[PDB]
């Protein structure tokens, strides 16, 4: 899954 | 609500020892209460409250993702029926999921956005809409599918405009937006062009600016444009 | 219970998917609810439960462990006074913890014990039992501290005497009953040397009937030795 | 902590 903060 | 007979004070106090002990429900649990208070929220509680909800949501993502994976391949050519058990334990933790999102929008809408003239708070909450509404569209399947991908765009659409207008590229608020918002084109609006570009573009922009900061502000902002760097990295 | 109108098949697949997804206190509930269909356990359903409920507990001492330790040192000279949330906050979680182990047990004695009748399976009751209790002890300040402990040692003790007549001394239940036992001498009844004594004859004797096993019984075995010898290790 | 299982 790609990053997300 | 079971937090209304607790002090404002005393529910972020043990937001932040729950936050320590790596009890996320109870760190929800105490902000939800603290936000029920009333009052606008500060910067380290608008931390706070977005730090309890992200754990506690991620690992119903995750658990969702693991439970739907296993009823794909339950449903392919050549798999033995098992009967309804693993629809219905994934139907379970889809409606607790939906059930935490429905109550983080339900804060936000209840009165978090109206309150919030600052830009960085406005930027933050309207983030979090569009956070929720992502996470209830990862799930969604039926009628109303579009619509949550819209509320999902809009939020993430206001709060680039005020942040474009209104707070620096290196902003780390202004860069977590970009970086989410870029995501949700990519997995959720079947837009991996337009994921890229916004990446892309955010990165550029804020290297440009990093001139102007702090050794401590060059640290925060580095840190989101490497997480910009690496969704690149997979997306080409 | 609301588990009460799920067939048993469906609790203990639930369970399992629920173990895959790392959902333990929903592997917890399901489990219980296949406990109270009334029947005995097999030797995978009795893993499944041990497990579950392992996990869920485990989380709650570690944060009951990080809690205490504020505590203690919020009640050192110099420490600011901070107020009752810290406290109460412990007394929370440890509420919650109580709970727990007060649920195990009573599906122990209603009736999973009484129905035992196979070494294997009476033996691995009983060592919950002792772990339970030991797990009251740890968090108990009060008057029934020493009959917990008590309640504790006894139930150990009833299984480690079933342990040494009906099993070999490399059976897995008889070293994990030994190595859990070990432990609770070191940490609950201030008899570090007969924890270490315990440990090292387990682990000797063992070693002594490993010639006898399988590929994948000595795998087993040795598994837990290993963490005899940690212990060992630890202790000396 | 030690082990146990
Ligand atoms: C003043 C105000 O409203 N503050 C709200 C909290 C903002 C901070 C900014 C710094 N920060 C981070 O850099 C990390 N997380 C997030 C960044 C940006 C957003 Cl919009 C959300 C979270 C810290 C954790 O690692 C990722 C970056 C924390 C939140
Ligand atoms: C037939 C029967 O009653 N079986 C109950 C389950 C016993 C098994 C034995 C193998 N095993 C392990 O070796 C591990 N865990 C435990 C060992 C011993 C006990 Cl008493 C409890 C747990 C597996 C996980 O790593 C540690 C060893 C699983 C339980
Ligand atoms: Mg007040
Ligand atoms: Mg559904
Ligand atoms: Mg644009
Ligand atoms: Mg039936
Ligand atoms: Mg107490
Ligand atoms: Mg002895």
């Amino acid at each position: 899954f790609p990053a997300t903060v | 609500g079971a937090m209304g007979s607790m002090e404002r004070a005393s529910l972020i106090q043990k937001a932040k020892l729950a936050e320590q002990a790596e009890r996320y429900e109870d760190m929800a649990a105490f902000m939800k209460g603290a936000v029920e208070k009333g009052e606008e929220l500060s910067c380290e509680e608008r931390n706070l409250l977005s730090v309890a909800y992200k754990n506690v949501v991620g690992g119903q993502r995750a658990a969702w993702r693991v439970l739907s994976s296993i009823e794909q391949k339950s449903n392919e050519e050549g798999s033995e029926e098992k009967g309804p058990e693993v629809r219905e334990y994934r139907e379970k933790v889809e409606t607790e999921l939906q059930g935490v999102c429905d109550t983080v929008l339900g804060l936000l809408d209840s009165h978090l956005i109206k309150e919030a003239g600052d830009a960085e708070s406005r930027v933050f909450y309207l983030k979090m809409k569009g956070d929720y509404y992502r996470y209830l569209a990862e799930v969604a399947t039926g009628d109303d599918k579009k619509r949550i991908i819209d509320s999902a765009r809009s939020a993430y659409q206001e709060a680039m405009d005020i942040s474009k207008k209104e707070m620096p590229p290196t902003n780390p608020i202004r860069l977590g937006l970009a970086l989410n918002f870029s995501v949700f084109h990519y997995e959720i609006a079947n837009s991996p062009e337009e994921a890229i570009s916004l990446a892309k573009t955010t990165f550029d922009e804020a290297m440009a600016d990093l001139h102007t900061l702090s050794e401590d502000s060059y640290k925060d902002s580095t840190l989101i444009m490497q997480l910009l760097r690496d969704n690149l990295t997979l997306w080409t």
